[PDB]
């Protein structure tokens, strides 16, 4: 029923998602819970994977358009 | 703008998911990162990311793949904005703070209560989230 209100909903999640991680200090660091202590090469590679996640879930909200 | 620093940041961000060293970044080389950082994807959401980036239809991602992957921009402003407009019942341009995070910390990806607080508190004065400031601060 309305199958963009899930695919709305994620291509803001995760534009924001990737937006708010070029922040250090962004509260968007704080979900990664079974990670002691967040060095340096963690947040290389979130970077990367919530970059990925924007691009599916902007293909995703086209689909459903 | 051709940048120079980027392609020794982006080398090394591609190394530490080509563990390989084969110049090729795989599904499972992308869940075993993932997992490593406590998340748990499926194979349609991996094989969903590397069909994202990979350009030439491979199944897998090389690096001059992954840096037109990370030189990309934000148009998107659109489509970003567009769907902001699912939850504008009013029409107005704007969502209610506790309707986006309604909205925003039980649908899709699920954001956190204090993540949302970032995205209220960049909205504006009274509860008013204004989302069109929201599609200009992300691009
Ligand atoms: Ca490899
Ligand atoms: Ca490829």
């Amino acid at each position: 029923f309305n199958r963009q209100i899930p695919a709305a909903a994620s291509l803001i999640q995760t534009a924001w998602r990737c937006y708010a991680a070029e922040n250090p200090d962004s509260s968007t660091w704080k979900i990664y819970i079974r990670i002691s202590q967040l060095r340096e090469h963690h947040r290389a590679t979130i970077k990367v994977i919530r970059r990925m996640q924007y691009f599916v879930a902007k293909k995703k909200f086209q689909q459903a358009r | 703008q051709l940048t120079e620093e980027q392609i020794a940041e982006f080398k090394e961000a591609f190394s530490l998911f080509d563990k390989d060293g084969d110049g090729t970044i795989t599904t499972k080389e992308l869940g075993t990162v993932m997992r490593s950082l406590g998340q748990n994807p499926t194979e349609a959401e991996l094989q969903d990311m590397i069909n994202e980036v990979d350009a030439d239809g491979n199944g897998t991602i090389d690096f001059p793949e992954f840096l037109t992957m990370m030189a990309r921009k934000m148009d998107s402003e659109e489509e970003i904005r567009e769907a902001f407009r699912v939850f504008d019942k009013d029409g107005n341009g704007y969502i209610s703070a506790a309707e986006l995070r309604h909205v925003m910390t039980n649908l899709g990806e699920k954001l956190t209560d204090e993540e949302v607080d970032e995205m209220i508190r960049e909205a504006d004065g009274d509860g008013q989230v204004n989302y069109e400031e929201l599609v200009q601060m992300m691009t």
